[PDB]
């Protein structure tokens, strides 16, 4: 459910190399990427959620924030470290 | 048995959506049906599903096992759905 | 009944993350994401009135427009705001 | 008891529409039947309707009380109708 | 009168199409009818909207005047249609 | 003769879909036809299509023949139903 | 004269997608009927071009001529199609 | 009859800003920009189309250049002003 | 049936450029490039399976291969070798 | 046929100049320049085939590669000269 307060914060972009960058397949996100170019309206949750079917079981929150990090970001994982710190 | 076939399709039903076919395939319902499904109802995703579903349940009339959806399910990540419904399958 | 009224001044996709965003059930506006990609045609009244069946009891429109302002709009409970009033 | 599920058929029939066969399974209705139903009046959408709930009726002859038939209208979120039905049956 | 109405009706049904539903709303028709008419005739545009035309007729037996029409149709933007509707009544 | 395109009818009816209509119109069936089938069968693409066939197999009584079948079949690029429509043609 | 507008129709069907609209109202064919058009066959761009086509041979059943089709496609730069409707009509 | 020859010099978002900036309701027009973020096809003569829808009565050619030159163009109303000049 | 699976790791452009290089026919291919702009759901199969029903006969998950590098991929063909390898 | 194993080698924006300086109309330009200002995946085919349709008669290679030379390239049509050539 953070899934989509955190897209808020976020970034069409910044998750886009999150999402794709977590084992979401490549290809998947090459869908997502071009199924809108230019818009970040709900494009954001859209990559995020997809991932969060990936995992979600155990300690998933772990994987949004340690993953958000080493996928060259080190600043997406800090505004959903307040919503869930929140 | 039954009632718990039923139990699970309406949680599927109601919550696959977008990658159904996906979903129709794993069951390993042909194309030649899934071709159809799209056909009779082009107006709700949600029946296109079940409809996908019970075709599975007539292919298999003793080994339609909640078991086997959940494994079909989770082979094409629907890891969420196949959770819920093997929580609900449980709880019953 | 306003919620047909309201759709009128409103946009297929901030209405979008609306209703998605105040506990309408993400499956449904799945469907009716999809069910239509480019119609903002009625498809607007569609999802505002799927979120009406929600709730309609005491101090809906409380709801519609406190909510429209947290679902990252601000903006839609504004013209809706001047037809209550009128 | 008899005129009060006539008033009720009469608000749900002409206010549901779309998710009817949402509603249907909620009372439990066998698609078996839904499958005939969207059958027999594929013209208009209201008769259907009617029909389920008649299907409803005769399946618990004592037991068809309103009371279920609101529930049935929440589960489904038809909660405005659900609403409706229980301030013409609160009326009655 | 009843010649007048069918002039209108044709000129409408064969303009409007895309936002016909915004149309059938101004006319005060209940989506609860709406739903239905989407339902009946899902192939032809043409047939939903008069349809939609005739129930309007049919629930103001004595008001239904082509003053309203052309009121209805300017309310929802379709101005060249009102028009061209004002212009076939104005030759009548 | 008459059994070999029962055979046939079966695989291409259970196998088409989506382009049935393309398939119509190199068995030289009119559109005239082709309306009339989208409308008798609005439900089932399967049932569609067989008709589709049957009325050609009326067309020529006489040179209703596999080979034009999978002739018909191979100029729509429907080559892998062209194909089984011959293994099975051959196997009897 | 028939024949010729078939094979005609049949290249340019599945050839032109993307701006078959730009050609319907080359070919003269109200927006009242492309609206409706659009609405019919929301599902195959080759149908609903087909169809356009069609409109317009029934506006003029003597001048339907495969020139002005021609004469159509290259007003709005569809020259490869023109090219090979008209390659496709000398060959005939 | 113009709103279609005229589309075909145009662009999808000059006359994008046009018809926006000339009354033709801006909610309109969000449905029809999201109805094809990268489609300038027919997309553009449906923007234009329906302005027409709009006026249509007297004097609209005028409404058309004027306008298109009040809209921040001042040049897709030059490429219109030879059709019908033609 | 790997024409599904393959699908699955593919994308919407890349196997878009692959089958119209195959003589799948242009015009086919502008059908269902247009049949949806933005949609790699589906859309990847489908391009796919219509190349598949052109040849289908001998050797030709070959094709699929070696055609797949030569329509400017090299990248395609990788992940589908897996399958099959699989 | 060469239109799309041109494009590949070539590039979003020289492709660009090219076409638009070819008497391909420069408002058909401008909705495929906004069509996707960022995608050069099909974008480049896509503007490379319209000019297509422009001529398409006779000697077209030489308008293609003359033309490309005469739209400030110089370098486009020489990667194409070893496409026909081959």
């Amino acid at each position: 459910k953070y899934i989509p307060r955190i897209a808020e914060d976020m970034t069409i972009q910044e998750a886009k190399k999150f999402a794709r960058e977590n084992n979401i397949k490549e290809g998947k996100i090459d869908e997502i990427m071009h199924d809108s170019i230019q818009d970040t309206a709900e494009q954001k949750v859209q990559l995020l959620l997809c991932w969060y079917q990936s995992h979600g079981k155990s300690d998933a929150y772990q994987d949004l924030i340690k993953g958000l990090k080493k996928a060259e970001c080190r600043r997406t994982l800090d505004k959903f470290q307040d919503m869930v710190q929140k | 048995g039954e009632e718990d076939l039923c139990a699970a399709f309406n949680v599927i039903c109601d919550n696959v959506g977008k990658d159904w076919r996906r979903l129709a395939r794993q069951l390993k319902v042909s194309d030649t049906k899934i071709d159809s499904i799209e056909d009779r109802y082009p107006r709700n995703l949600t029946e296109r599903v079940r409809e996908s579903l019970r075709i599975w349940k007539n292919t298999e009339k003793e080994n339609a096992t909640v078991a086997h959806l959940v494994g079909a399910l989770r082979s094409c990540q629907m890891n969420l759905v196949a959770d819920l419904v093997q929580e609900v399958q449980q709880a019953r």
